[PDB]
């Protein structure tokens, strides 16, 4: 799970919205349009039969997907709060009108939010300027800060890159990347085809990083570090 | 008694053998046996037989009655009579046991035989319940029982002594 | 052969057996009496007891105090044995509860009846149909039952059933492990464990 | 023509020889006939059915199970017919009263593995299937007639003992007078009825049957199997059971146009897992005789995660359970543990929850954010098939008899939490909506996770880190506040341990000592808890009244010193939480009376929680 | 549909069986003796006891409950014959005397889940609530037809799947003469019988684990036709049949099965010199019974003799003018968590005739009083009683009051305040009685009571709600440790004890149908506390007492209630639970004619006066 956060105009939306293109089994929602009831699971009246029927939401559609998440902290908490077995326990459970069941969700979230006031604060930490909790940061494997600070000649490199790239996509780093269809192509191969299998990390190594990981995280106070992050480790080397 | 008591008995009674091995007479406490002579026919005990046999050094013969005929006629009658029937052996389960599951090689027809065999065992086992809940129903004080093997009684024998001793105190208990 | 056996009840004959631990159980389960004479400094336990006192006392103690003209006290039935009950075990034996009830039924029944009730006659005739109507499904089950739960086939039966149903069982599984073999193998005992 | 009835007359006669031969063992130890073992012993219980294994059947003769397989519906009748012959001559004679032979049913198993929900595909219509999956659903238990007679209106011409065809296969009645001449009337279009003494019925039973929850293809939601249950297959399972049904794939026969109602009639269920065998018995004696089967209980609880050894003793003590008891003026006294998890993220209480769901015998887990006071206690609808208004179960009366596993439980609503205070207290549930007025049974534990107010508990913020009431928190017989502790040298050996976990998931899942296996503690939990039922003993019972006297003393003073109420009280309930917690302590070792070491124990255990509260 | 043929020769035998059965004069004459009062009473119902059956006749007996419809045909024809040689004039009165049985029936007692297939012709024996019942409706069973061209009547007799005749019959109501001429029925001369359908529901306390209860349909004809309405529980005895259907040309093997009845018996409320001794030896007799009143529940002594008042009930009084004033006494609890609200509701619950449970979350404004229905006999929508509705001269205990919504409230203060409830809904404006007691148990709003806060915010509900309620108690869970000691004793001891019948590491049973007669099998201090069995009976003997009102506790109640007011006055509005008003005045004498219940006095005396003025202080004067 991966959360972008930070100020405007640095592309996390236009990454989102990247996801969505080119990864299958996509679902794209945005902030107050999301509700905890649409996002996991929802309970209706069968339209012809009228017995109550259990019905799949984004993170169930979702489910060997990823699920994408704008306006991240514009969403209500009631909504916000929703995803949270989704998100660990990779199920949604719903008890109502007779309806007793789990659902599989094992989807990747993917989010991106705002901090308070819309600018991020280098004078505080995240935790200090994002406004959400910690189960929902611990949630997130990967937690991104985008920052939209002045700098002369990387906004020239910057503005020469958008000016190409607007003249390249008219209608008419150094290594180069795959075309998007092999890319695609490399993806679901690597999904579906290979399975990484752990023999051996190093135990020692990721131990102490992580202890006194958690030692500066109580520190400063500036992301709670809990036991996901070991795990984290884990998911991101496979 | 125990069942293994039961068989205890049963491997006194005498089945024939061919021995490939010459013995002369041998004069056991319970009675002289052979001799032995390689090929022929001599008639022994079951549990010198089964040993002789584990040993391989003997061939067993089945009984005469032994015989797929012999038992179908036997098992149809006791299925028609209401009594038990005289039987072929009074250890005939327990020779059947001894002799199919150490000498099937040398029994033809042992799956027949062992079918049969089940067979009468069932229909006698049903003919003592019946003659059971008839006792207890009937508040008897005796019963004939003629034609009933050891192995037979002793399956449900120690319960019902045990039940009727309770019915007869439950009855008399009136007497002073 | 020599395997350890308890003392055997001896509840349905004239007289209990003295070492018999069923019996001793049996016999602690109380009785309802009424006091026929005052009995002084007894109020500690129920100042004197008054005379005319309906109270429930061990079946032991009763027996003791208890004469055929009634001088210390007077004996009353249990509700289970009489005339109410009777006809309820008369209805169908096989589906009354005698672990309830008794778990003692048929031993406390039979020495009930040496308290010299006039519906002693009607008390035995009870107990012995009773055991009569529940025979058959003893003995099936009991003969019939192998290497399952019998908890539910034991639930209602009283104390005498349970050893007559263990007896049937112990006959089925020395059939059947003859039958299968295992009857040959020397075995070390139960003292095994420990 | 007759040459049918001749096939029929010889494999019917296959299948009695089959019945009848069948042996199970080597001549090295012994033989027992099986089948006719099985059928005297359950003919003589009064059972009259058998269970078939199709392995034993290929052996003896491989054409009868390549019949039964391609075609069950026309070879299982005469293997029943063979089973019916079997049983007579194998219990002949019979005592008085039992004289007439009785049907027997023959119920089929195997160990062949199975198919999917969604591997049934037309090409397996009315073939043998064997399909795991979830009872969802269990109807009222019905009759089926199985041989009617049907008499003429006008003549009382009479048709006799006609057989009707198993399943949900109905019968046509005749359009006209059968056998004789067309006079006058010739024919009422009807001319026949059924008489109604003469008809023979068994019972049948409907259910449903989801697909399992790991075989259903990703975003799609579990599809449902129709079920139809005879005979003594009625009220073999309830909804919640996990299954493996045997059974004929078959259409309804009395959108679309040709469209046709597919359902299974089932032949066999195995419940993938009230009964113990003796050896399992005698195995549970021995391990409540042990005297470390408490420590053995807790070392099993959740392996997989380190630490929380108190916490995981709480949950054997709530997995066990006290003793429920009916005091002589006939109020109730509960004996379930609940037991709220309040706290810190990434401390493995969900880890904990979906343990004790899957270890329970009975449990169900449900989020409280995706719950409801109708889903979770029970909701009343009308039926589409009848206007009627019936009652559903909720979690609460799905899982009475064990444990409702309530994650997010800071997060449903507070309308929907006050549904199950009588529920968690008096173990009922009482309904009076749409004229229907009833109480229904709950009796289940309630394990519940929850969130600090302010996500980590935030020392320095004390009892408004609790937005729960003290009515539902004095309910709780154990509140664990559970703070993640940053120690270095707790972070190391974490770590170790999760990396370790991580690493050995391809060990081939080897055996493991000095703990219980989950599908064995779960047949412990429930021998137990069928088994004894403790009581406090005397002394025990003073030792726990002047420390319950100790521990009131100690709240009022910590209230009155902080002028502020506590959101967690200590109450009459919690006398009897520690009472409650004591026997199912002693009801792990099987004893009839708990002892000063259990009381201590539980005193031990409710001081975790004092903690919490002072 | 509905004719059967018998075999003549056993059912001659049979009714030669029952005939010598009922011919009873030799022996005692118990049966010669009923027959007598069935004549004498004007009924054509007997009940006979199978336990009678089979002391003459064992095997007849078992026959019969084994073989019912045959065996009942039978045993009704001998009842006939008995009957007319008794009276001849009698026996012609009636078209067919009936038989219906009681005792103990063996293994056919059961509930709606272990009624199976297997029972099917049997008599069995079926305990369980009632949940439902249609309407009653005619049946016709023989019908007069005039024929007036041809100038003569013919008589024809009908049967169905229900209704097994043994004897010829039709299931076509005529229109034609065998010439073709009309016919006109004669009504009068026609024969027709009462026919009602019931579901009987399983007790839901015996239900299995994860189980719902299990129903049965029961059919109820003749005099059984309105013995039993929604929420009694009763014991069915009758013949278990399936009924044999068919849709046009085609039938599905699925038959449902009912219940036809034979006999239907109550399980409530069912000699006074015991109650007369008690009452005249004890003193304050009301103090005995109020401490003896829930055992299990220590301390909380004014709330159970306000109970107790409860359960006795003051007067209903109708004025000349017709203004009305209940004797229904309405009690309110409000209180800390733990404190026995919940445990005092299900004692009263478990005790009191006609005590229905609700709680706040678990009920709605329709479930309280009425909702729309559709006869499943018939598909005609219609009524069917609410809880309340169903509590009519009985209790309604309402746990969780707090948490009712204020539109189901809406419903109670209609029923509390005039003991009715009207309805517009189905084809039919009506005003259902609801005169019932109100038990109502709530915690205050913050979960514990708040002694920095007025009682007026610490109880949630508004005033006008409050009005309705005789009696207001707060419960708080006082932390002194002597009450801790002595309540954690209580409790202790209560939790170690174990019944008689039960072993020392016996789990508590799921139920069953342990029940296995149709009568209670087994038939004033503790085994000096009054036992719980004689106190429901005495209670139901002093609930009938209706005493009178006497000029001197009268006086002192007028004095004592104008006392009260001045210190309603001199109160401040934190030290008072409820103002004084007239209703204090009418609570007054009604817990003071609860009093005179309690003692049997017949007159309400200064005594009672007393100690209602007691109870009333003690409830309102409280901060
Ligand atoms: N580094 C960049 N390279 C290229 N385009 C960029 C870059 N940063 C911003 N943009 C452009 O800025 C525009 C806005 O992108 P967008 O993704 O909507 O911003 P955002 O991260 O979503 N801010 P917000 O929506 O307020 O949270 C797009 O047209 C992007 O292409
Ligand atoms: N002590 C532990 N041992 C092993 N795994 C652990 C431990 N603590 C946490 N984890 C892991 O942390 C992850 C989160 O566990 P989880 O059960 O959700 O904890 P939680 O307290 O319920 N989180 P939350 O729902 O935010 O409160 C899982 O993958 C666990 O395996
Ligand atoms: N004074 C008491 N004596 C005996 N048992 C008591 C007493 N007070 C409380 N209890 C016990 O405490 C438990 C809870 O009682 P309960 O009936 O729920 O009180 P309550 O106030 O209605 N609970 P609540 O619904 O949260 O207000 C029961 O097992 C009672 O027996
Ligand atoms: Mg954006
Ligand atoms: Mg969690
Ligand atoms: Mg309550
Ligand atoms: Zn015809």
């Amino acid at each position: 799970n991966v959360l972008l956060c930070g100020d405007p105009g640095t592309a996390k939306s236009q990454f989102l919205k990247y996801i969505e293109k080119v990864s299958s089994r996509a679902i794209f929602t945005t902030g107050q349009g999301a509700s905890a009831v649409g996002l996991t699971a929802y309970v209706q009246r069968h339209p012809v039969s009228r017995e109550w029927t259990l019905e799949a939401g984004a993170l169930v559609l979702a489910d060997r997907g990823v699920c994408l998440i704008d306006e991240f902290d514009k969403m209500n908490d009631q909504d916000r709060t929703s995803i949270h077995e989704a998100m660990e326990q990779q199920s949604i459970s719903i008890s109502k009108a007779g309806i007793v069941t789990s659902l599989q969700a094992r989807c990747t979230v993917i989010a991106a939010a705002n901090p308070i006031g819309g600018r991020y604060d280098p004078s505080l930490t995240f935790s200090e300027n994002v406004d959400l909790t910690e189960p929902i940061i611990s949630r997130f494997d990967i937690l991104c800060v985008v920052r939209d600070t002045v700098d002369p000649v990387q906004d020239e490199m910057l503005a020469r890159f958008v000016v190409g790239s607007h003249v390249r996509h008219h209608p008419s780093y150094g290594v180069e990347p795959l075309p998007q269809e092999v890319l695609k192509k490399y993806i679901i191969y690597a999904k579906e085809r290979v399975h990484p299998k752990l023999n051996q990390m190093d135990q020692d190594k990721v131990a102490k990083m992580y202890s006194d990981l958690r030692k500066e995280s109580m520190a400063t106070g500036s992301i709670p570090i809990t036991v996901r992050h070991i795990e984290s480790m884990i998911r991101m080397a496979e | 008694m125990d069942a293994a008591e039961v068989e205890f008995l049963a491997e006194k009674e005498l089945v024939t053998i061919i021995p490939n091995f010459s013995l002369d007479k041998i004069y056991l406490i319970g009675g002289d046996l052979g001799p032995f002579n390689p090929g022929l026919p001599v008639e022994v005990p079951l549990w010198l037989a089964i040993n002789l046999k584990q040993r391989q050094k003997c061939r067993l013969l089945p009984p005469e009655w032994m015989d797929v005929e012999k038992l179908e006629k036997m098992r149809d009658h006791e299925r028609k009579e209401e009594t038990f029937t005289p039987m072929p052996s009074p250890y005939y389960m327990e020779l059947t046991k001894l002799l199919l599951n150490h000498a099937s090689d040398n029994i033809p027809k042992a799956d027949e035989i062992r079918t049969l065999v089940k067979d009468m065992w069932d229909t006698r086992i049903a003919k003592l319940r019946v003659s059971a809940d008839s006792f207890v129903r009937q508040q008897e004080a005796h019963a004939k029982l003629d034609n009933l093997t050891l192995m037979e009684i002793n399956t449900s024998g120690t319960f019902l002594t045990q039940a009727l001793n309770h019915m007869y105190k439950l009855r008399t208990n009136l007497q002073p | 052969s020599e395997a350890y056996f308890r003392v055997e009840s001896g509840a349905l004959g004239p007289e209990e057996n003295f070492l018999s631990l069923d019996d001793i159980l049996m016999s602690h389960e109380k009785l309802p009496v009424r006091t026929e004479t005052a009995m002084p400094r007894l109020g500690a336990f129920f100042n004197a007891v008054p005379q005319g006192s309906k109270l429930e006392l061990p079946l032991w103690l009763a027996k003791g105090l208890f004469d055929n003209k009634r001088r210390i006290l007077s004996v009353e039935l249990p509700k289970i044995y009489q005339e109410g009950w009777r006809t309820v075990f008369s209805a169908d034996p096989n589906v009354v509860d005698l672990h309830k009830m008794g778990p003692h039924f048929y031993g406390f029944g039979s020495q009930l009846l040496h308290f010299d009730s006039p519906e002693n006659a009607d008390i035995s005739q009870s107990l012995l149909q009773t055991f009569i109507g529940r025979f058959r499904r003893i003995m099936d089950s009991s003969q019939n039952a192998y290497n399952e739960d019998t908890s539910a086939l034991v639930a209602r039966l009283d104390e005498m059933e349970r050893g007559l149903f263990q007896t049937g069982q112990k006959g089925l599984n020395d059939f059947q492990c003859w039958e299968k073999g295992q009857a040959s193998q020397i075995t070390a005992s139960n003292l095994v464990q420990n | 023509a007759d040459e049918g009835q001749a096939r029929k007359s010889q494999l019917q006669r296959r299948f009695k020889e089959f019945l009848r031969q069948y042996r199970v063992g080597t001549d090295r130890t012994g033989f027992t006939f099986k089948y006719r073992d099985e059928l005297k012993r359950h003919y003589n219980l009064g059972e009259y059915w058998i269970e078939v294994e199709m392995e034993d059947l290929a052996s003896f003769d491989e054409d009868l199970a390549d019949y039964l397989y391609k075609q069950p519906a026309e070879h299982l009748q005469l293997l029943e017919e063979a089973a019916k012959e079997v049983a007579d001559e194998v219990t002949r004679p019979r005592p008085s009263g039992e004289e007439v032979l009785q049907d027997i049913q023959v119920m089929l198993k195997s160990d062949a593995s199975p198919s999917s929900i969604r591997s049934l595909k037309s090409d397996m219509m009315s073939h043998l299937v064997k399909i795991p999956g979830i009872i969802i659903a269990a109807s009222a238990v019905r009759a089926k007639a199985t041989r009617i007679s049907i008499q003429c209106r006008s003549c009382r011409n009479t048709l006799t003992n006609i057989a009707m065809r198993p399943g949900l296969e109905g019968y046509a009645l005749p359009r006209k007078c059968n056998t004789d001449q067309a006079g006058r009337p010739k024919c009422p279009l009807d001319p026949y009825f059924i008489m109604p003494d003469k008809c023979k019925c068994v019972d049948f039973q409907t259910l449903k049957l989801q697909e399992l929850p790991d075989a259903v293809p990703h975003g799609e939601m579990p599809r449902h199997m129709q079920l139809y249950c005879d005979r003594y297959l009625c009220d073999k399972v309830v909804p919640g059971n996990r299954v493996t049904i045997m059974g004929i794939y078959s259409i309804k026969k009395f959108v679309g146009v040709g469209i046709r109602s597919s359902y299974i009639r089932v032949l066999g269920i195995q419940v993938d897992t009230g009964a113990v065998s003796p050896q399992e018995e005698e195995e549970f004696r021995r391990l409540a005789a042990l005297p470390n089967v408490y420590e053995v209980i807790s070392k099993s609880i959740a392996p997989s995660i380190f630490g929380g050894t108190d916490m995981k003793k709480a949950i054997a003590c709530l997995l066990f359970g006290g003793s429920r008891k009916r005091l002589p003026d006939g109020l109730t006294r509960r004996g379930d543990i609940n037991l709220l998890m309040l706290g810190d993220p990434g401390t493995a209480k969900s880890q904990l929850l979906k343990f004790v769901e899957k270890c329970s015998p009975i449990g169900v887990y449900t989020s409280g954010k995706g719950s409801s006071a109708a889903g979770l206690t029970a909701s009343v609808m009308r039926d589409p098939s009848s206007r009627n208004f019936i009652m559903e179960g909720g979690a609460m009366v799905l899982a009475d008899g064990g444990v409702v596993c309530i994650d997010e439980f800071d997060k449903m609503r507070e309308d929907d939490r006050v549904a199950i205070h009588e529920a968690m207290e008096q173990q009922t549930i009482s309904i009076a909506k749409a004229g229907i007025t009833t109480t229904l049974n709950s009796r289940c534990s309630v394990l519940a996770a929850a969130n600090s107010v302010f996500g980590r508990w935030d020392e320095t913020k004390g009892e408004d880190n609790i937005d729960f009431m003290p009515t539902i928190l004095s309910r709780f017989d154990m509140i664990f506040i559970v703070k993640d502790e940053h120690n270095e040298e707790r972070d190391v050996m974490l770590a170790k341990h999760v990396i370790t976990l991580h690493v050995s998931a391809l060990t081939q899942t080897q055996a493991v000592e000095g703990e219980i296996d989950l599908a064995k503690l779960k047949k412990f939990i429930a021998y137990c808890r069928v088994k004894c039922g403790p009581r406090l003993s005397a002394e025990a019972a003073e030792k726990l009244k002047n420390r319950y006297i100790i521990m009131r003393s100690g709240a009022r003073q910590h209230e009155r010193d902080s002028d502020r109420r506590s959101s967690i009280p200590i109450t009459v309930r919690q006398l009897e939480a520690i009472v409650r917690i004591a026997e199912a302590l002693s009801k792990m070792k099987l004893q009839p009376f708990a002892t000063e070491a259990d009381v201590e124990e539980a005193l031990r255990l409710f001081q975790v929680s004092t903690l919490d509260a002072a | 549909a509905g004719t059967v043929v018998l075999d003549d020769v056993e059912l001659r035998e049979a009714q030669r069986d029952y005939l010598d059965f009922l011919d009873d004069e030799e022996d005692q004459g118990i049966y010669q003796s009923k027959v007598r009062e069935l004549i004498s009473d004007n009924q054509y119902r007997l009940i006979v006891n199978v336990n009678d059956l089979r002391r003459k006749n064992e095997k007849r007996a078992n026959r019969l409950l084994n073989n019912a419809f045959e065996e009942l045909v039978a045993f009704q024809r001998a009842l006939k014959d008995f009957v007319a040689s008794i009276d001849a004039t009698y026996a012609k009165q009636y078209e067919e005397f009936y038989v219906g049985l009681e005792g103990s029936f063996g293994s056919k007692h059961v509930s709606p889940r272990t009624l199976t297939s297997c029972f099917l012709s049997c008599v069995v024996c079926v305990e369980g609530i009632v949940t439902k019942c249609s309407l009653v409706r005619p049946k016709v069973v023989r019908s007069v037809h005039y024929c007036p061209a041809t100038k003569k009547t013919i008589e024809r007799r009908y049967s169905d799947l229900t209704t097994l005749v043994a004897f010829p019959s039709s299931s076509v109501y005529p229109t034609k003469d065998e010439e073709n001429n009309p016919l006109e029925t004669e009504y009068g001369l026609s024969v027709y019988k009462d026919h009602q359908t019931i579901t009987i529901q399983e007790m839901p306390e015996k239900a299995p684990a994860g189980q719902l209860p299990r129903s049965v349909d029961v059919i109820l004809d003749d005099d059984l036709v309105d013995k039993a309405k929604p929420g009694d529980r009763v014991q069915v005895v009758g013949t278990y049949r399936c009924l044999p259907g068919k849709k046009g040309g085609y039938t599905s093997g699925t038959f449902r099965t009912v219940l036809i009845a034979c006999n239907v018996k109550q399980m409530s409320k069912d000699i006074a010199k015991i109650k007369k001794f008690s009452k005249t030896r004890s003193k304050d007799i009301f103090d005995q019974l109020a401490k003896s009143l829930a055992p299990s529940i220590h301390g909380h002594d004014y709330v159970k003799k306000a109970i107790l008042c409860l359960l006795l009930g003051g007067v209903e009084r109708d004025l000349e003018n017709g203004s009305h004033i209940r004797g229904d006494i309405n009690i309110l609890l409000i209180g800390d968590p733990s404190v026995a609200k919940s445990q005092l509701l299900r004692y009263v619950l478990c005790t009191a005739p006609r005590a229905i449970p609700t709680t706040g979350r678990g009920s709605s404004g329709v479930g309280l009083t009425a909702a729309v229905t559709t006869d499943q006999e018939t598909g005609e929508r219609r009524l069917e009683a609410g809880a309340m509705v169903l509590a009519d001269r009985g209790v309604v205990c309402i746990d969780e009051f707090d948490k009712m919504s204020d539109m189901d409230r809406t419903a109670i203060h209609e029923v509390m305040e005039q003991g009715r409830v009207t309805i517009a809904k189905a084809g039919i404006h009506a005003r259902l009685n609801a005169r019932c007691s109100v038990l109502a148990a709530a915690n205050p709003v913050y979960g514990r009571y708040d002694q920095y806060k007025t009682p007026m915010e610490n109880i949630g509900l508004q005033d006008s709600l409050l009005s309705r309620f005789d009696l207001l108690f707060i419960m708080l869970d006082q932390m002194d440790p002597e009450q801790d000691r002595e309540i954690s004793d209580h409790v202790l001891r209560m939790h170690r004890y174990r019944a008689p019948g039960e072993q020392d590491g016996d789990a508590m049973p799921l139920g069953s149908a342990v029940d296995i007669l149709a009568t209670d099998d087994p038939n004033l201090h503790g085994t000096k506390m009054v036992s719980a069995a004689f106190m429901k009976k005495y209670i139901h003997v002093a609930k009938i007492i209706k005493p009178v009102l006497t000029q001197e506790s009268a006086t002192y109640i007028a004095e004592e209630y104008s006392r009260l007011r001045s210190q309603d006055s001199m109160s401040s509005d934190t030290a008072r639970t409820s103002p004084v008003t007239a209703r204090t005045l009418e609570t007054l004498i009604r817990l003071a004619t609860a009093h005179a219940k309690a003692r049997m006095s017949k007159t309400v005396d200064l005594q009672d006066a007393e100690e209602a003025v007691e109870l009333v202080q003690y409830a309102y004067f409280k901060k």
